[PDB]
């Protein structure tokens, strides 16, 4: 896959993802907040098409999340990130993708996710995420 | 030091 | 604020 | 189960917990760094005996812990911390308890765990930890 780095921003306002639940989790852009205004990161696409598209716009900067959780399975040989839910404090958006293999979670108690890295190829391979007070 | 903040990060999920 | 310096928590894992 | 919380200190020197072949994680108790001072924290215990002791003691500051993961799960009906793993820098401690029901993992990629908090009633129940660069 190719790798991805967003670096860190001041908040989320917006996360876009396409998923298939045939297969995983495809194509991944956040509109970030920089210092009080939007940042719209670059947009990670994959090889390939047919996802459907999500847009999760949050009401910020009232609205935050929680918790990303996923599940990771292989597909067609590939091991890659086949779900993903994001809760924030005002609700929970997902499951998007497939909810089967090993599921993963990192729930907050304090502090931001500020931004994303990671890697997509057909589909999203793996990622980490910035966090800040 | 570098002149580059830094910033905690968690990861990666995924493999 | 307060006078109480604050750092980022992750979890809790186990038990909801 | 009774919550505990050390709060936030330089660094980690040490792990002290228990942990039983067969059921979950027991008493757990952390030496710290505080500014270059090792910071004894509080023996967090069980409510009851039968665990093996186990003493990860780091080559601070050099070695430090990269991910920590492990398994919650029920236990005569509770969920509670099932199993740890401690990876650092240098080498991998653990797992200890049983590798057994729903995964968990907290890679770091950056950063510090620096604090822990939690509850302890028969069982590890749950815990949380501070980073910080
Ligand atoms: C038998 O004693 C129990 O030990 C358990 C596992 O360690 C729990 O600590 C239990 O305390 C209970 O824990 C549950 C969590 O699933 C919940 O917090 C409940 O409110 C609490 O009493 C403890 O009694």
């Amino acid at each position: 896959g190719k790798a991805f780095d967003d670096g860190a921003f001041t908040g989320i306002r917006e996360i876009n993802l396409s998923y298939n639940k045939e297969t995983a989790i495809g194509d991944f852009q956040v509109v970030y907040d920089l210092n009080g205004s939007p940042y719209v990161g670059q947009n990670h696409k994959s090889f390939i098409t047919g996802f459907t598209p999500v847009k999760i716009s949050l009401d910020f900067p009232s609205e935050y999340i929680m918790e990303v959780s996923g599940y990771t399975g292989n597909v067609s040989g590939y091991v890659v990130v086949r779900s993903l839910t994001f809760k924030t404090n005002k609700k929970t958006y997902g499951p998007y993708g497939v909810t089967s293999g090993t599921p993963f979670n990192l729930p907050i108690e304090n502090g931001l996710i500020v931004g994303f890295k990671g890697s997509i190829g057909y589909w999203l391979d793996y990622f980490s995420m910035y966090l800040s007070l | 030091q570098s002149g580059i903040s830094q910033t905690v990060i968690v990861g990666p999920w995924g493999a």
